[PDB]
């Protein structure tokens, strides 16, 4: 209700995808601000990563934090809400407006009370609006609130038109409907301009069952998935990401040199800790390399926790993960790791003003001796309770 | 008595090893039966859907 | 065959026996025909009129005031599934049933009758007696208790049980092996002549087994014998 | 004359009405080419494949592209033959789609070339080879433990991050260099990003001059992804039949072939089979795989990547495809984490050619002895991480045996420096027999790393 | 009941409560007529128009600029199977759950609301 | 490809089985040549024995060895291949020709690329070919290399005719399909020959 929209162009909703020879490999990174994603499951510009999990796991929060983080990264964001409640859409738009994220964002909405064709047509409209910027040299990011509600709406339309059904009554061309949409996200070559479009579809499961028809359909199209668990959400772990079932086939090519040099040890440590986490009740284990690994794993798990909004710059993430992996956190007890990292961030803003600039300008982590001296200097001031 | 304590701990370790092996084999057979049930359920559901849809015509 | 037996029953007042080689094939053939007759299929693809046809067949086999018809029927179970529509429907017309299982046959126990899922309407204290009823109930109770302990024996073992549980297992294996027999018609397979045991001898033998009288003999001496004196002789010839 | 007209359009399914006694045969190709007459129309360039004769001069067909913009009553042309693709030396080094049109922006194939139909019956019984032969790849582990057979089928159970696109390039290079063969790669249900990556990899390593490529993308109608493997098959059959070469054919995922077939069957209104598959699953699989044979002229050998749904090996699709396979090859991560290339599992990989009547008696015995030694070493891991008498010698021999299975490839030279080698089967068998006897027990274990014959390890030890 | 409640929100500007004895039955009733109207069945024998009906019902209870309607709904899960289409469809409209436990009622805690199983957004 | 076959008689594919008063008990041995079968699971002339196992357990080898062993015994063998690969059929025929087992063998083939109607008539063609010798006083042996592929071909054919499927999508007469075929094997009485 702000008046008419004054445009002068139109784009067909059903248009073809860029060809095999019209593309280029993914190298630039997409910074989200969540440490777990940015370290273990990196996303590059032009990728298609799936976010999958049950309800009551907080996927909209992940999407909203990612959207907010793009303030000074020269990106245009599009948020598509399919089958959601109008009240939640209104509060999400109000959250976006407060953080000043409405200067580069477009919202397309088809709530649960709308006719089924609108729910089926919304994602194509979103990607059609994105392609206009994509084909002029810009970078776009499209989020689909749920790809299962669109599939259900399409199934309803097909059954009402008397088209032969299939498994779980879905039509024959239900894989086509989603693959034709998700193959329009690309990274263009230098001859076509150099623009890109990144896609983050959502799929909701029931009781954590990923064997269902649509969940297996969308897993086999995308370039990797992020798994959110309902057990970790209830306990209070935000975000409730699972690194044992999350993959990214683009890999380290979507990362900076410092993050590459830092993330491997963290991955190995978390993998080691995940096996023995369930047996902490029975101590008296091998004193050599069991409780040491338990302590390192607990320190790792505390580092990866985060709070709603307030994303973190990549240099700060790199520096804190470097501090954790080099053995600078063993003296600090588990209950003080969060406060330690917060006060470290505060410390770097005053007396660490050159390491951050070196990482920003060069994209490589600073000299080891200077880093060690800085972390040694901070520890003498931090008072441990 | 010290010899007896050493013997006790060795026996407990070996018994736990055997128990774990047996549990693993049981898991294997149960997984086989589960896959059979999964396939049967899918077949029956799709057959019922198509049988219902064919009734209108 | 039903008409041929009905003539005798209803015209000469005789007592007639009726054997049916496999009553499942009757409903299976009905299911094959109903598809081509042009009928909408029921669950698992069967015919809509399964129960009506089964009842129309099975209600003529009765004993009226003139004569009687004793019918013994063999029923097939498809894919070893006892919850199929046809066995489930036929279960409701029977006075005494006998369920054979493949697991018991794989262990060599013959016949493979399941001692807990086979029922009879004549197992009452006033029909068979009072000793028979108690003996049968106690045997069934010990077999059920042994059945409850199979998983924990499978995973942990026999060393983590109480004394009463070990006694229960000790008697249950002997009972399960003593339920087997050697048949006259099976002589050409194995070689043993075959056996016949009256009721009182069976009750006596199981009463002695339940009392711990034969707890020292090897568990293998109980397989494929007629009576319990034959168990004693077989144990004697085994060097014990 | 011989013009049809559109009657119905339901997504990817079209109906065309023809004249009396002028219907096209099943599997033919029909063309729609329309130019916008007024402002209320669009331009159309579409190809359709005949599927059923419904009666009343009506034919039901599936579409190979998008059907948006079709108007009832538009003219349809009957070509008179199935999809015909160009064959010969003109297809080497180029990228095509299901219709045979190049998609690499290097020009068009001239209209006077020779084209062959997609659909064809299999070779007859009297034209097959009466004996069983062995394909010498030149890779030590594959040649020793899981031998290949000319005209056979191999299942590659690899994945992402294990070194699959390097093994494929090595196979292409070795076959072309030593035997003179040609390679065809067919990608069914292929992501566009990964197709771009593979094309650039092949152009970098230089094998693109000996291979043809066909791509059926993930964003194509189910009819298109169903008939991509047939285009590569008919491109390879030319070199097999006309020239008499031994040709290689790679299929990127044989599971997406069956999935596309199931989607097409659902679109046509058919009663589904068990677990919801098409009733004609086995017939379609057999019609694809029976054209990959070894006749009296040449042979086609197929390497196919298989995905197993729900980790269920008894599922109808893997169970149907496993009855055609002659060998398997499994790549595993931890073997790559130890720096062993290629990362082929030496105990999970099997083959039906490892029998004494095919490979002789020395080869068979050496292979079994190597397998037993490796199995024992695998068993002893729990104890190891001075146990017995012979176990120390077992471990001492097994470390060397496990390290000697690695090799230096001609396609890793551009990244490492080493020239890369090609080891014959007799040489690798002799080297493994000598290692088993212990003739080279007095050398460091690191010398047995990324070398060719058994002389190179001795030279490495001498120079180290 | 919904149209009886909306009058007070839209005309008196009040805050109203709406209790629903079993929302599940609502959806169930729809299926019982769907096949008789001549409609092809969807998964588990439900009507093809399931989410549309539930959304058209549940979207009318909101908080406007005048007043609000807040609804407490009791839901029965068939055989405690939470993946059934009807509970799975209606669970995407809920903000909070309130669990009543017999254990706390036996010990003399009134109300018997479970503190470790109740959730809210 | 060796030329036309010069026969002068025909037999219907669908034919009745011998009656109850036409048979007799089996009293002659069929020697396979394999110790485990010949000592533990003996087979008689006129019997119906099933060989069951997973894929890659090698039952074709058992069939070939049994067919080869009948060189001296006065037996006629028939080998039916249903749904196999034509290359393996070629090599099996080559193995048979080496051991001189083609003087008393007929091979009927329908590979995996042939239509389902042809994959489903092959056992009946084989039994029809065998009964010609059987009803003259001779002794025959017939091998069906896979009944589980005949069943799948019949299910495919019957699902295309829109018939209601049962368990595992198999039709209602999938038992009749096999019982009507395996009841034509018999040991005839002395009045019949
Ligand atoms: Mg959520
Ligand atoms: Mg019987
Ligand atoms: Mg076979």
């Amino acid at each position: 209700g702000l008046g008419p929209v004054e445009t002068t162009e139109t784009r067909p909703i059903e248009s073809p995808a860029p060809g095999v020879m019209d593309r280029r490999s993914v190298h630039e990174p997409l910074q989200t601000g969540i440490k777990a994603i940015d370290a273990l499951v990196p996303i590059g510009r032009g990728q298609r990563e799936l976010i999958i999990g049950d309800r009551q796991t907080g996927k909209t929060s992940v999407a909203i934090d990612t959207i907010i983080n793009q303030k000074d990264q020269n990106m245009i964001s599009i948020y598509v809400a399919i089958g959601q409640k109008e009240s939640t859409v209104r509060t999400v738009v109000e959250t976006l407006r407060k953080h000043g994220a409405l200067d580069y964002t477009i919202v397309v909405t088809a709530s649960a009370s709308q006719p089924a064709p609108l729910l089926f047509l919304a994602p194509y409209a979103g990607v059609a609006m994105g392609e206009y910027f994509m084909y002029k040299g810009k970078h776009v990011l499209v989020v689909y609130d749920d790809l299962s509600k669109q599939a259900a709406a399409y199934r309803e339309l097909s059954l009402l038109l008397r088209r032969p059904p299939g498994r779980e009554a879905y039509p024959g061309d239900i894989f086509y409907l989603h693959s034709r949409l998700l193959e329009r996200a690309a990274k263009l070559s230098d001859a076509k301009g150099g623009g890109s479009l990144t896609a983050l579809p959502f799929v909701e499961t029931q009781a954590g069952d990923i064997s269902a028809y649509i969940p297996t359909n969308v897993i086999s199209i995308t370039d990797g998935q992020i798994f959110l668990q309902s057990d970790l959400f209830f306990s209070g772990v935000r975000p409730a990401i699972n690194a044992g079932l999350s993959v990214s086939r683009v890999g380290g090519a979507a990362q900076i040199k410092a993050m590459k040099k830092v993330a491997g040890t963290l991955r190995l440590d978390l993998a080691a800790y995940r096996e023995l986490e369930a047996f902490a009740q029975f101590g008296s284990d091998l004193d050599k390399a069991t409780q040491a690994k338990l302590a390192r794993g607990a320190r790792t798990v505390e580092v990866l926790k985060q709070d709603l909004h307030q994303p973190i710059p990549v240099e700060k993430q790199v520096l804190i993960i470097y501090a954790l992996t080099r053995g600078f956190l063993d003296d600090i007890p588990v209950e003080d790791v969060r406060r330690f990292e917060k006060e470290f961030y505060l410390f770097l803003d005053q007396n660490g003003q050159h390491l951050l600039e070196h990482i920003r300008t060069t994209k490589d982590l600073p000299n080891e001796d200077d880093l060690n001296k800085a972390i040694e200097a901070f520890k003498k001031t931090f008072v441990v309770s | 008595l010290l010899d007896a304590k050493a013997s006790e701990h060795a026996a407990r370790m070996t018994a736990m090893k055997n128990a774990t092996d047996n549990a693993n084999e049981l898991i294997r057979t149960l997984t086989l039966s589960y896959n059979r049930a999964r396939q049967a359920a899918i077949t029956q559901e799709i057959t019922e859907i198509v049988a219902g849809a064919n009734a209108l015509q | 065959g039903l008409t041929m037996a009905e003539y005798f029953r209803d015209e000469q007042g005789q007592d007639v026996l009726l054997f049916i080689d496999n009553i499942f094939r009757f409903t299976q053939a009905g299911s094959e025909v109903s598809a081509l007759l042009g009928r909408m299929p029921s669950a698992v693809g069967y015919q809509p009129t399964l129960a009506t046809e089964m009842g129309q067949l099975q209600e003529r086999i009765t004993s009226t005031a003139k004569g009687s018809i004793t019918s013994i029927q063999a029923i097939y179970v498809p894919a070893d599934d006892y919850t199929d529509p046809a066995p489930a429907t036929t279960f409701s017309h029977l006075d005494a049933t006998t369920n054979l299982e493949r697991k018991l046959a794989e262990m060599g126990i013959y016949p493979a009758v399941d001692p807990l899922a086979s029922t009879s309407r004549a197992l009452a204290p006033e029909i068979v007696g009072e000793e028979h009823y108690q003996v049968a109930r106690k045997v069934q109770q010990t077999l059920q208790r042994y059945k409850e302990l199979q998983d924990i024996i499978a995973i942990l073992g026999m060393d983590e049980l109480s004394d009463e549980d070990k006694l229960v297992v000790h008697r249950a294996r002997r009972i399960q092996f003593f339920l087997s027999q050697n048949f006259h018609v099976a002589e050409q397979f194995t070689g043993q002549p075959g056996s016949y045991v009256p009721v009182k001898e069976t009750v006596r033998g199981f009463k002695e087994i339940l009392e711990g009288k034969y707890d020292h003999l090897p568990e293998d001496a109980f397989r494929l014998v007629g009576r319990i004196e034959e168990v004693v002789e077989k144990a004697k010839a085994m060097g014990v | 004359m011989t013009r049809g007209r559109v009657i119905q359009v339901m997504g990817p399914v079209v109906d065309v009405k023809f004249e009396n006694g002028h219907l096209p045969a099943i599997y033919n190709a029909l063309k729609i080419q329309h130019k916008a007459r007024n402002e209320n129309e669009v331009d159309i360039d579409l190809t359709l494949e005949v599927a059923l004769h419904l009666g009343d001069d009506t034919v039901r067909t599936i579409a190979m592209a998008s059907t948006d913009g079709l108007i009832r009553g538009m003219e349809v042309i009957d070509t008179g033959a199935p999809i015909s693709v160009p064959v010969g030396e003109v297809t080497l080094g180029r990228v095509f789609n299901v219709l045979g049109e190049p998609i690499d922006l290097e020009g068009d194939i001239p209209a006077d070339a020779r084209r062959d139909p997609i659909h064809r019956p299999a070779p007859k019984f009297e034209e097959l080879a009466t004996e069983v032969e062995i394909l010498e790849t030149g890779i030590k582990v594959v040649d020793l433990l899981a031998p290949y057979i000319k005209g056979g089928k191999i299942g590659l159970f690899g994945g992402a991050g294990v070194g699959k696109t390097v093994l494929i390039q090595e196979l292409i290079h070795n076959i072309a260099q030593e035997h003179g063969g040609i390679s065809v790669f067919a990608g069914v249900g292929e992501r566009t990003r990964e197709g771009n990556d593979l094309y650039h990899e092949m152009k970098d390593s230089g094998v693109i001059s000996k291979t043809a490529m066909v791509f059926g993308q993930m964003n194509e109608p189910p009819g298109a992804r169903m008939r991509v493997a047939l285009t590569g098959l008919t491109m390879a059959e030319y070199f097999r039949d006309e020239q008499g070469q031994d040709v290689l054919l790679f299929i990127d995922n044989i599971f997406r072939f069956t999935q596309a077939g199931s989607e097409v069957s659902a679109l046509l209104g058919r009663m589904p089979s068990a677990v919801g598959y098409q009733p004609t699953l086995a017939t379609e699989m057999g019609q694809l795989q029976e054209r990959i044979t070894s006749t009296a002229k040449g042979s086609i050998t197929s390497i196919q990547a298989i995905y197993v749904p729900a980790d269920d090996y008894t599922d109808p699709a893997p169970a149907t495809t496993f009855s055609h396979l002659d060998a398997t090859t499994n790549l595993e991560r931890k073997l790559a984490e130890m720096g062993i290339y290629p990362a082929v599992d030496p105990l999970a990989s099997t083959s039906r050619a490892l029998a004494p009547e095919i490979v002789g008696e020395e080869h068979y015995q050496v292979a079994r002895k190597v397998q037993q030694t490796l199995q024992r070493y695998k068993e002893l891991q729990d104890i190891i991480a001075e146990l017995s008498d012979e176990d120390k010698l077992v471990v001492h021999r097994a470390r060397r045996i496990q390290f000697f299975l690695s090799q230096n490839f001609h396609v890793a030279e551009q990244f490492t420096g080493q020239p890369g080698s090609y080891v014959p089967v007799k040489e690798t068998v002799r080297g493994f027999k000598e290692i088993l006897e212990g003739k080279y027990d007095h050398l460091p274990e690191d010398a047995f790393r990324l070398v060719g014959r058994i002389e190179e390890v001795v030279e490495k030890a001498k120079a180290m």
